[PDB]
C-alpha cells in the first residue's frame, strides 16, 4: 500500500478533528488562559499544502 | 472521509468567509460549538433565498454580507451604550 | 604508534579531566564585585538627577467622552473601519521586506455616466474575451523585442579575438585580427615546458598551466600589436586599450585559470564581449572507442 | 581606557489551507499606534510595554 | 519549427539569440517568495531558517 | 506481554517455511545485531544497518537535502563577506571592524540555526521511518531493468507497427554522410526493421 | 584525418596540422556560438565566465557535451546511461517531496510559536522586536532604516563554484566530477 506522490503510508495532514486542540489545552482552557489566544485560532484547522503536479 | 459539500456550496461559503473573517470565526472561534446555529449557514440560507427571488450573484452577497454587518452594528452600538 | 598512524587528538581523554572546573579558567578578582555594583548604583542615581502614571484618573471625569462613542456616527464609523480590516489578511506579522517595498512605493508615488457594456455585447465580440486572455502586448510594441540581431555581438574594424580553448590534457591561446589574419604564434601548455617528462598527466590540463600560457601569451601579445597598428598608421600611443573579444572553448579544467590571466590585464585589455565556442555532437562521425564501449 | 537584521530578507510564507488571521486582530499594530480603548490580553500588554 | 528555420538560415545551429529578451515570458521564481509546490529542497529549507531565525 | 509478537524466546518468530529451513535469517543480519534488534531489522542509529529506505534503496543522503554539509549547501551569509572583502582589497590607508562586527554578528546567529536544522532533520529521519520506509522490503524501482516492464511496452508497439513481427529490432545505424554519398537505387535513409 | 571540432585531436599543433575556417571576425563560429555574453562596465570576466560555466553544469549540459564528445558509446548503453540518469532522478524527487512535506510541518510549527510569542508579549511588541519603527518619529529616521534595507537588499555578485574536471588515466568517464566510482 503506496501513496501516488511520494509513497506515504498515510495521507498527510495536520490536524483533523474539532476539539483536538481544546482536548490538548484543557486545563489552559478552564484556567481562561486561552480566552484571546491566537495560537489556537489561527492554526487549529490548518492543514498541509497541496504538492502536487 | 468526504465532503458533503458540493463544490458550488464550497466556492460560495468560501468566498463569504474570505471577505469577512467574521462571519467565519463566528461559532467555531476555538473549537466547533455545534449547539448553536452558525452566521456562514445563517447567510447561506438568505443567500439561496435572495437568489430564488432573482438577485443575482453579486448583489446577493454584499447584501446578506450587509444584513449580518447591520446586525452587529446594533449589538455594538448597545454595547456601548 | 607502531607503524601505524597516531590518533587525532579528540581521540585521548581529555588533557585536562583531572582538573575541576572551577579552576578552568578561575574566576578571581572577586574582590571587586562589591565595589562595582555600588559604583554603579551611584551612577544609576546620577544619571536620575541630570533628566529630572499615578495621575488619579476617575472613571466618572471622562463620560462625555464615552457619550461621544454611543452616537451612530461614530459607530457607522466603527463598522465602515472593521468591515475593512476583515477582508482576511495574509500578512500575519510585521515583516520587514514588504514595509520596506510598500514605503519604497510611497516614495515613487510622492515622486508621482457611459454605459455599462452588457454580457451580450461581450458575447457577440469573439476577439474581447481572447484579449482579455491574451499574453500579446496591445499597443505600440517595442521592436528591439523583436528584431533578431539585437542581443549579440557589435564588432568593429579594429577588435582582437582572443581564442581560449581547454583541452583535457593541454589548453592553448591564440589571437585574431577581425580579418582574419593570425598575429602571434599558438602558445601553447606544451609547447611552454610545462608538460612533460613531469609530475603528471592528472595535473597536466591544469588551471594554472592554462593561466601560465594565457599570462605568457599576453605579455607577448601587446608588443606586435602595437607593431601591426604601427605599420597601417595607427599610432595607438597611450590611455589606449586592444579591444578583445574572448572565445572560449572548454567545459574542461584549464579555462577558469586562462580567463583569470586576462582580467588582471584589465588596465591594458578591455573586454567586450565574452562568447564561448564549444562544439556539441548532435551525432556524427564515430568518436575514438574508449575502454568499456 | 581602551574598551539585527535575519540572515534572510523575505516576503511573508503562504497562509495555509484552512489557516486565518483571527477576526478583529490588527496584525500590524506597532507602539506608535493608538491605545485601544478596552482591557484585552493584548490591550493590556501592549499597554504595559 | 527549429529545423526549418535552421535550414532557411532564421535561426542558429547553435546557441539562444532570444535568451534575454525571453526572460519574461518564464517564471522565474524569487527567491524571496515561497511556492509551495517546488522539488526545489534548498528553497524550503531557506524559508525555515527565516522564519525560525525571525 | 512482555514484548513483540513477531519475536520468541530465540529470535524472529519462524513464519514461512524458508526459515524453518534457513534458520540462520532468524537471528542475523549485518554485523549492527542485538538480540531487541530483531523483528525491528533496521540497528538503532548511527549504526550499522539504522538507514531507513524507499521503493528498497536506503536513504543515505540525510544531510545533502536540509544543506548541512553538501557541494550544494545551504549559505548563510554571503553579502555580509563579500563585502568585507572588497573592503580589503580595496585600500590599506582606512580600516574597517565597521564590516567585521556585522559580519560576526551574522556568524554567531549562524550557530543555533544550524543546531536547529540540524535538530528538525532527525525528526525527519524519524518521522520518515514511521511513516514512509518500508524498511528494505519493497523492490528497487531505481534502475532501468527493474522498469523493464514498462520498456517490454514500447518494444510491443514498434513490432505491431511492423505487421507483428520484428521484436527488440531498431533501425541499422547507417553513415555519418549517410544520405549524400549514395547513388540512386540504394536506400539513403534507415528504415523500419520489417522493411529491411 | 578530419575531425570534429568537439574531437580530441581536433586542433592540432604540428608541422603538418592546419585550422580549418575563416578564424576571425566573422567567422567558422558564426552561427555555431553556443552562448553569447556582453560584458557589462567595470564587470571581471571571471564572474561572467563562472556564471556561465554554472550555468552549463547545473543544466548538466557540460555534462552531455563532456561525455559525447570524449568517446563512442553505442545507443543500448547511452539509452541504459540515460534512463539509469532520468530514473534515480524519479527516485530522489520522490524522496525530496517527501522531505519537503516535513519541513512545511516544521515551518508550520514555527509560524505557530511565533503565534504563541505574540499572545505572550502582545502583537505590538512582536512587532517592535522584529525591525518596526515606532521610533521613527520624522522621515529622516525612516530613510536611515531604508537605506539600511536598501544596502542589504542589492544583491552581491554570486561567485558560484564549478566542480573541477578529474582526468582519470584510460578515462572510463570524461564526466568525471569526482572520485567515486561509477558503473558506465
Ligand atoms: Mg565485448
Ligand atoms: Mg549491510
Ligand atoms: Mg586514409
Amino acid at each position: 500500500r503506496e501513496g501516488w506522490l511520494f509513497g506515504q503510508q498515510v495521507q498527510l495532514h495536520y490536524h483533523r478533528f474539532p476539539d483536538e486542540q481544546l482536548i490538548t489545552n484543557l486545563s489552559r482552557w478552564r484556567t481562561g488562559e486561552t480566552v484571546g489566544d491566537i495560537a489556537m485560532q489561527q492554526f487549529r484547522n490548518a492543514q498541509p499544502f497541496d504538492i502536487e503536479d | 472521509d468526504t465532503s458533503t459539500l458540493s463544490p458550488e456550496r464550497v466556492a460560495l461559503r468560501d468566498e463569504l468567509a474570505r471577505k469577512s473573517r467574521l462571519v467565519a470565526s463566528e461559532g467555531m472561534r476555538y473549537y466547533n460549538i455545534f449547539w448553536v446555529r452558525k452566521p456562514l449557514d445563517t447567510m447561506e440560507k438568505e443567500y439561496y433565498e435572495l437568489k430564488r427571488r432573482g438577485v443575482d450573484h453579486g448583489e446577493a452577497i454584499r447584501k446578506v454580507l450587509q444584513g449580518f454587518y447591520s446586525g452587529l452594528a446594533v449589538k455594538k452600538r448597545v454595547a456601548a451604550i | 604508534r607502531r607503524g601505524k598512524p597516531r590518533p587525532r587528538a579528540g581521540m585521548f581523554p581529555d588533557k585536562y579531566r583531572r582538573v575541576p572546573m572551577l579552576l578552568k579558567p578561575q574566576q578571581g578578582g572577586q574582590q571587586y564585585f562589591n565595589h562595582f555594583l555600588i559604583r554603579s548604583t551611584n551612577d544609576r542615581l546620577t544619571q536620575q538627577d541630570v533628566d529630572n502614571f499615578i495621575s488619579p484618573q476617575l472613571p466618572q471625569m471622562d463620560w462625555r467622552n464615552m457619550s461621544a462613542r454611543s452616537s451612530e456616527e461614530s459607530i457607522r464609523e466603527e463598522m465602515r473601519q472593521l468591515a475593512e480590516n476583515d477582508v482576511m489578511q495574509h500578512q500575519r506579522v510585521f515583516n520587514e521586506r514588504m514595509w520596506y517595498e510598500k514605503e519604497e512605493e510611497h516614495r515613487m508615488k510622492a515622486r508621482s455616466p457611459p454605459r455599462v457594456l452588457g454580457g451580450d455585447y461581450f458575447k457577440t465580440r469573439f476577439g474581447y474575451s481572447l484579449v482579455k486572455n491574451s499574453e500579446m502586448t496591445q499597443g505600440p510594441v517595442d521592436y528591439s523585442q523583436l528584431d533578431m540581431w539585437g542581443e549579440m555581438p557589435r564588432y568593429t574594424s579594429d577588435m582582437v579575438f582572443l581564442y581560449l580553448v581547454s583541452r583535457r590534457r593541454n589548453t592553448y591561446a591564440v589571437a585574431y585580427t577581425y580579418e582574419g589574419k593570425r598575429i602571434l604564434n599558438t602558445y601553447t601548455a606544451g609547447n611552454r615546458g610545462l608538460k612533460g617528462g613531469d609530475r603528471g598527466f592528472r595535473s597536466e590540463g591544469s588551471t594554472d598551466n592554462g593561466h601560465q600560457v594565457t599570462s605568457m601569451y599576453l605579455n607577448d601579445l601587446l608588443p606586435k600589436l602595437r607593431e601591426m597598428r604601427a605599420s597601417e598608421g595607427r599610432p595607438m600611443g597611450r590611455g589606449e586599450k586592444v579591444e578583445l573579444v574572448v572565445r572560449v572553448m572548454g567545459f574542461y579544467n584549464g579555462r577558469q585559470g586562462a580567463v583569470r590571466a586576462v582580467q588582471d590585464r584589465a588596465n591594458e585589455f578591455h573586454v567586450r564581449y565574452f562568447e564561448d565556442i564549444t562544439p556539441f555532437p548532435l551525432n556524427g562521425p564515430k568518436m575514438p572507442r574508449g575502454v568499456f564501449k | 581606557m581602551p574598551l539585527h537584521g535575519n540572515l534572510f530578507y523575505f516576503r511573508e510564507y503562504p497562509m495555509y489551507p484552512g489557516e486565518y488571521v483571527p477576526a478583529e486582530h490588527n496584525t500590524l499594530s506597532s507602539l506608535r499606534d493608538e491605545l485601544r480603548l478596552d482591557l484585552t490580553a493584548q490591550s493590556l500588554k501592549e499597554a504595559w510595554m | 519549427a527549429k529545423a526549418q528555420a535552421i535550414r532557411i538560415g532564421l535561426y542558429p545551429r547553435f546557441g539562444n539569440p532570444f535568451w534575454f529578451r525571453s526572460q519574461k515570458f518564464r517564471p522565474k521564481a524569487y527567491q524571496e517568495n515561497y511556492d509551495p509546490t517546488t522539488y526545489s529542497t534548498k528553497r524550503t529549507v531557506e524559508h525555515f531558517a527565516y522564519n525560525w531565525v525571525q | 506481554r512482555q514484548h513483540d509478537s513477531g519475536v520468541n524466546q530465540y529470535g524472529l518468530k519462524p513464519t514461512n517455511a524458508y526459515d524453518y529451513i534457513n534458520p540462520t535469517n532468524l537471528i542475523n543480519f549485518g554485523r549492527g545485531t542485538t538480540f531487541d534488534n530483531l523483528g525491528v531489522r533496521r540497528a538503532g542509529r548511527g549504526e550499522i544497518d539504522s538507514s531507513p529506505s524507499h521503493s528498497g534503496s536506503p536513504v543515505f543522503t540525510q544531510a545533502k537535502l536540509i544543506g548541512l554539509s553538501g557541494e550544494e549547501q545551504l549559505t548563510m551569509c554571503q553579502s555580509e563577506t563579500m563585502a568585507l572583502r572588497l573592503c580589503m582589497a580595496k585600500a590599506g590607508k582606512e580600516t574597517c571592524e565597521r564590516e567585521s562586527r556585522a559580519l560576526d554578528s551574522c556568524l554567531g546567529r549562524v550557530g543555533h540555526l544550524r543546531r536547529a536544522m540540524s535538530e528538525a532533520c532527525w525528526e525527519f529521519n524519524d518521522w520518515f521511518i514511521q511513516n514512509v520506509s518500508d524498511n528494505h522490503t519493497k523492490p528497487f524501482q531505481h534502475r532501468p531493468h527493474d522498469w523493464r516492464h514498462f520498456y517490454a511496452q514500447e518494444k510491443l508497439v514498434r513490432e505491431r507497427q511492423q505487421n507483428g513481427h520484428a521484436y527488440g529490432r531498431r533501425p541499422k545505424q547507417f553513415s555519418f554522410g549517410a544520405r549524400y554519398v549514395k547513388t540512386d537505387g540504394y536506400g539513403k535513409r534507415p528504415r523500419l526493421p520489417y522493411n529491411k | 584525418g578530419g575531425y570534429m571540432m568537439y574531437h580530441r585531436k581536433a586542433m592540432g599543433t604540428m608541422k603538418y596540422s592546419k585550422w580549418k575556417g575563416a578564424h576571425g571576425g566573422i567567422s567558422h563560429f558564426y552561427g555555431r556560438t553556443p552562448m553569447v555574453e556582453e560584458v557589462r562596465p567595470n564587470e571581471p570576466i571571471t564572474l561572467v565566465d563562472r556564471r556561465i560555466m554554472h550555468y552549463v553544469h547545473h543544466s548538466r549540459l557540460r555534462h552531455f557535451q563532456l561525455f559525447r564528445s570524449y568517446q563512442e558509446k553505442s545507443n543500448s548503453t547511452e539509452c541504459k546511461l540515460r534512463e539509469g540518469e532520468m530514473l534515480r532522478r524519479r527516485w530522489h524527487r520522490r524522496l525530496q517531496k517527501s522531505f519537503i512535506a516535513f519541513m512545511q510541518f516544521k515551518t508550520m510549527k514555527v509560524l505557530e510559536d511565533q503565534a504563541r510569542l505574540v499572545n505572550t508579549y502582545g502583537q505590538a511588541a512582536v512587532n517592535a522586536a522584529l525591525g518596526d519603527p515606532w521610533n521613527a518619529t520624522d522621515n529622516v529616521a525612516r530613510e536611515r532604516k531604508s537605506a539600511a534595507v536598501r544596502r542589504q537588499v542589492r544583491a552581491l555578485p554570486m561567485v558560484n563554484v564549478v566542480p573541477k574536471h578529474v582526468a582519470t588515466m584510460k578515462q572510463i568517464h570524461n564526466d568525471r566530477f569526482n572520485y567515486r566510482w561509477r558503473v558506465n
